[PDB]
């Protein structure tokens, strides 16, 4: 039997990629309540007029 | 009608009724107003809906 120190018998590792995305996200649903409108400029202005 | 009776000696004349009832009309008004030059000059469109 070979006695190899210890920092050559850590050295004896295969390196996987299984753990590469973590943990996901959690699920987008902002589409269901907010509307979307896309702005131009510095800022975007809204009226309406009343009844 | 009033309602069948025994008949026991000679028919007693009897009386109906009547019912009348009437509904008036009113006259409804709704106006507006804005300056010409304030609707001449609106680029934007919020005088528009008025109509």
């Amino acid at each position: 039997m070979i006695v190899t120190p210890a920092s050559i018998k850590a050295l004896m590792t295969s390196w996987r990629k299984d753990f590469q995305g973590g943990l996901e996200d959690a699920p987008s649903q902002y589409n269901k309540i907010a509307m979307v409108v896309n702005s131009s400029t510095r800022s975007n202005t809204y009226g309406w007029l009343g009844k | 009608f009033p309602t069948l009776k025994e008949w026991v000696g000679k028919r007693t004349i009897q009386q109906m009724e009547a019912h009348g009832y009437s509904i008036a009309n009113k006259t409804f008004e709704g106006t507006v107003g804005i300056s010409r030059d304030d609707f001449e000059d609106d680029n934007l469109g919020i005088y528009a809906p008025i109509f």
